[PDB]
């Protein structure tokens, strides 16, 4: 399970 | 010519390092109006917090000292980071304003509540929040006001915890000092609190990141209660006992409550697809939901408990999960009365030491 390495801001 | 400087952001005036550029205000904490800023030299985006005149009364001078002193012994990955402290006054005389340079986010939780996530976001957000809080409880720190936005995100999925003012160690020992929603029982009715208070806190927070809106609204100090117990039904009489004989009668008073299923809190209509492999299942955060928002503080799981929920440990980590404490010098401990001016010489020598 990867941790994630984006978080949408928008 | 000189090493300071003056912009007026509406009535506020902030006076700076020149490194220090172009401000806009954002926020605030218990104590302080806040800044972003370019710092020149470092060439990033930073935070400004100013604290003014802090000495100017007991409960500014203690949480002031408080936030002094944890921001600069905690270390962590997921506490905001110091950079900075200052005062532009030249003496323990001229003396008045305390200013602390952070990191500065994206964004804090507002915000993120609103956005539709999936599990691994989900379980990775919180996993980050409660490294961050075992952190200071590994130090004997209670946070007490962890909520949206005292909980700060940055658009690689990393998270940080912010705002030491009202942080200390166990309770009893003012009741309307922590955010409304996210007060845990035993703050609501008065018993005094352990670090567990803190997962109260928690619960809140996944839960509304879950529910889309606030968890338990309530208009205001007492009604807070009533949503309580509309949700999870009424405490037990064990519970009761433990309250105060004042309290406990209007407690006592209240319509009985059963209080709704977490599968009926929490249905699956509101979770995503569930993920990949085994333990991201809408269920599983139920399960941990279950324990961590729980009336009574003694039948509550703890941050090692809750980094252990297979809905947690999925990400589990030794390296960021059990770091050595932070390091508090047994000097400050976070209670002492002191007074109008002992006060105004321990800030003063702590920004001095820190400048």
């Amino acid at each position: 399970p990867k941790r994630p390495t984006t978080l949408n801001l928008f | 010519d000189n090493n300071f400087y003056s912009v007026e952001i509406g009535d506020s005036t902030f006076t700076v390092l020149k490194r220090y550029q172009n401000l806009k205000p954002i926020g605030s904490g218990a104590q302080g109006i806040v800044c972003a800023a370019y710092d020149a030299i470092l060439e990033r985006n930073v935070a400004i917090k100013k604290l003014s005149r802090p000495f100017q009364n007991q409960t500014h001078a203690k949480r002031a000292y408080r936030e002094l002193v944890l921001m600069k012994v905690v270390n962590h990955k997921n506490i905001i980071g110091l950079l900075n402290v200052f005062t532009p006054q030249k003496s323990l005389e001229e003396f008045q304003d305390v200013y602390i340079v952070m990191e500065l986010m994206d964004a804090n939780l507002s915000q993120v509540i609103q956005m539709e996530l999936d599990h691994e976001r989900m379980s990775y957000l919180l996993y980050q929040m409660l490294c961050g809080i075992k952190h200071l409880h590994s130090a004997g720190i209670i946070h007490r006001d962890l909520k949206p936005s005292n909980i700060v995100v940055k658009s690689d999925a990393t998270l940080k915890i912010l705002d030491f003012g009202l942080a200390r160690t166990a309770g009893t020992s003012t009741p309307y000092v922590v955010t409304r929603y996210y007060r845990a029982p035993e703050v609501i009715l008065g018993m005094g609190y352990k670090e567990n208070v803190d997962i109260w806190s928690v619960g809140c927070i996944m839960g509304e990141m879950i529910k889309g809106g606030v968890l338990f609204p309530g208009t205001d100090h007492i009604d807070q209660w009533n949503k309580v117990i509309e949700q999870l039904g009424t405490p037990s009489p064990e519970f009761m006992k433990k309250l105060q004989p004042t309290v406990r009668t209007y407690v006592e008073n209240r319509p009985k409550y059963a209080g709704y299923s977490f599968e009926k809190l929490f249905p699956d209509v509101l979770f995503p697809a569930d993920s990949e492999h085994n333990k991201l299942k809408a269920s599983q955060a139920r399960d941990l939901l279950s324990k961590m928002l729980v009336i009574d503080a003694s039948k509550r799981i703890s941050v090692d408990e809750a980094l252990q929920h297979p809905y947690i440990n999925v990400w589990y980590d030794p390296s960021e999960a059990e770091a050595p404490p932070p390091k508090i010098p047994d000097k400050q401990l976070d209670e002492r009365e002191h007074t109008i001016e002992e006060w105004k010489e321990l800030i003063y020598k702590e920004v001095m030491d820190l400048e």
